[PDB]
C-alpha cells in the first residue's frame, strides 16, 4: 500500500552515510591538514554505524 | 595573551550527562583551534570536509546544508559549542534525538516545519553523492518522486509542510 520499507530505512542511511566503501584506513601522519576533518569523518561515520 | 576559552562554561554545563569523557570535550576542542584559531569554522572549511572524504561524486551540496543545520545558530559560522554538541548526538544518545537532528536537517528554513522543497532539496544531494542511489534501480526514481511519494506518505493531511510531531510519526511507521 506503499512500499515505504526500503526506501527508509536505505535512505536514513546514505545520510549517514554508508558504514564503509570509502577510503581505505587512518593513522597518524596526517599534519599540514586540518585536525578536524579526519576526526569528524572517521568518527562520525564509524561512530554512526551503531544501531542499537 | 592566547587562552583557549570554553573551558570553563562546558566542563561546568557537564558535571553530569556528559556524551564525552572529560579528557575527550577539551580535546575536540584544541583541534578546533587548530582548523580556526577564532573558534570559526567557515562553510568553505566544512565544505572541505565532506569534499575531502568523498571526492568521488559531488557531496559539495550535502556540505552545505549538512553545515547549515550543524548550527544550530545558523549565523554562517560554526563554533565549537555547536560543532561537539552535534559530534556526541550523531553518535550516541539514548533517545529519539535521532528523529529530531534529522528534522532539522530536513527543514532547511528551519521554521519549525519543512517543506517540500525543503525534502527535496536534501534528498537530491544524498542522489549526488554516492552510487548506491543506482543499485536503488528497484522501482524508486529520480528524487522528485521519492519526496512526492514519501509526503503523500508521511503526511496524510496534505498542508504542504509536516512538523516534527508528524514527522516522528510518520517515521515509527516504517517498522
Ligand atoms: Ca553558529
Ligand atoms: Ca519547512
Ligand atoms: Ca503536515
Amino acid at each position: 500500500a506503499s512500499y515505504g520499507f526500503q526506501v527508509a530505512r536505505r535512505v536514513l542511511n546514505n545520510l549517514q552515510t554508508n558504514l564503509f566503501n570509502t577510503s581505505s584506513g587512518s593513522d597518524k601522519n596526517v599534519k599540514i591538514h586540518e585536525n578536524v576533518a579526519p576526526a569528524l569523518v572517521l568518527s562520525s561515520m564509524i561512530m554512526s554505524a551503531i544501531a542499537f | 595573551a592566547k587562552t583557549s576559552k570554553l573551558s570553563k562554561d562546558d566542563l561546568t554545563c557537564l558535571k553530569q550527562s556528559t556524551y564525552f569523557d572529560r579528557r575527550e570535550i577539551q580535546q575536540w576542542h584544541k583541534g578546533f583551534l587548530r582548523d580556526c584559531p577564532s573558534g570559526q569554522l567557515a562553510r568553505e572549511d566544512f565544505v572541505k570536509i565532506y569534499k575531502q572524504f568523498f571526492p568521488f561524486g559531488s557531496p559539495e551540496d550535502f556540505a552545505n546544508h549538512l553545515f547549515t543545520v550543524f548550527d544550530k545558530d545558523n549565523n554562517g559560522f560554526i563554533h565549537f559549542e555547536e560543532f561537539i554538541t552535534v559530534l556526541s548526538t550523531t553518535s550516541r544518545g539514548t533517545l529519539e534525538e535521532k528523529l529530531s537532528w534529522a528534522f532539522e536537517l530536513y527543514d532547511l528554513n528551519h521554521d519549525g516545519y519543512i517543506t517540500f522543497d525543503e525534502m527535496l532539496t536534501i534528498v537530491a544531494s544524498v542522489y549526488k553523492m554516492m552510487g548506491s542511489m543506482v543499485t536503488l534501480n528497484e522501482d524508486e526514481a529520480t528524487p522528485e518522486m521519492r519526496v512526492k511519494k514519501i509526503f503523500k506518505l508521511m503526511d496524510k493531511n496534505e498542508d504542504g509542510y509536516i512538523t516534527l510531531d508528524e514527522f516522528r510519526e510518520g517515521s515509527k511507521v516504517d517498522p
